[PDB]
């Protein structure tokens, strides 16, 4: 969903 | 010691607002960022936020405008306000501190679960129940195949999960026991936590994922749900051994995840 959610992934 | 304790009042009346109050002794609230997971009574496990690092509150798409997080560094307290509530909403609501403290760079996810107040949003009603036969109901999205199964101690057993929208590689599997919350057992599809031997394989690309329960201990009898981090943040249906010679009650509580 958001920046925050994704942390470092992709 | 760190105890998350996340507090709530037992009963609560629909239409107005519950503040699920977690009062961490341990750390800092920028830290370890704390992620806020409802699993109601007869339903399954809803990602509702997370309060990020620096400060960024995400959400779920269904529990958006609802949810609101204020945050007391000082006193140590995260502020979950959940406005507009509705009958449905009777569970046992978690708060789930970070691996990674700060730094983002190939992110581990998720380890202390605090444990679970359980919170009735429902002015007479609840779940499922009656007066001795009374009590009985699952009923949830996301495929993972076998979720109903009947194996035994030593027998091989392999959990494939299907995702509704595609995934990519960025799944934890976590094992929930009768009595425990949700443990974190293998990250990133396949990469093992700190401290558990190479014997559940979760293995997978793209839509489908294989948990193979390897050598089945005692231990081993429990409810595996896959996270999915890509799309949406969902965990799925998980696992349930069918009882043959008891109750077998299903009434039709509809969980979209």
């Amino acid at each position: 969903w958001n920046p925050g959610d994704y942390g470092g992934i992709l | 010691q760190v105890q998350l304790l996340e507090s709530g009042p037992g009963l609560v009346r629909p239409s107005e607002t519950l503040s699920l109050t977690c009062t961490v002794s341990g750390f800092s609230l920028t830290s370890f960022s704390v992620s806020w997971v409802r699993h109601p009574s007869g339903k399954g496990p809803e990602w509702m936020g997370r309060m990020w690092y620096d400060g960024y509150t995400a959400y779920n798409s269904a529990l958006k405008s609802r949810l609101s997080i204020s945050r007391d560094t000082s006193k140590n307290q995260v502020f979950l306000k959940m406005n507009s509530l509705q009958t449905d909403d009777t569970g046992t609501y978690y708060c789930t501190r970070d691996l990674y403290g700060g730094y983002p760079l190939g992110f581990w996810y998720f380890d202390f679960w605090g444990p679970g107040t359980m919170v009735t949003v429902s002015s007479g009603g609840g779940g499922s129940g009656g007066g001795g036969s009374g009590g009985g109901g699952s009923d949830i999205k996301l495929t993972q195949s076998p979720s109903l199964l009947s194996a035994s101690v030593g027998d091989r057993v392999t959990l494939s999960c299907k995702g509704s929208q595609n995934i990519n590689n960025y799944l934890a599997w976590y094992q929930q026991k009768l009595g425990e919350a949700p443990k974190l057992l293998i990250y990133n599809t396949n990469s093992l936590q700190t401290g558990i031997p190479s014997r559940f394989s979760g293995s997978g690309s793209g839509t489908d994922y294989t948990l193979t329960i390897s050598s089945l201990q005692p231990e081993d009898v429990a409810t595996y749900f896959c996270y999915q981090y890509n799309n949406g943040y969902t965990f799925g249906a998980g696992t349930k051994l069918e009882l043959k010679a008891a109750e077998q009650k299903l009434i039709s509580e509809e969980d979209l995840n």
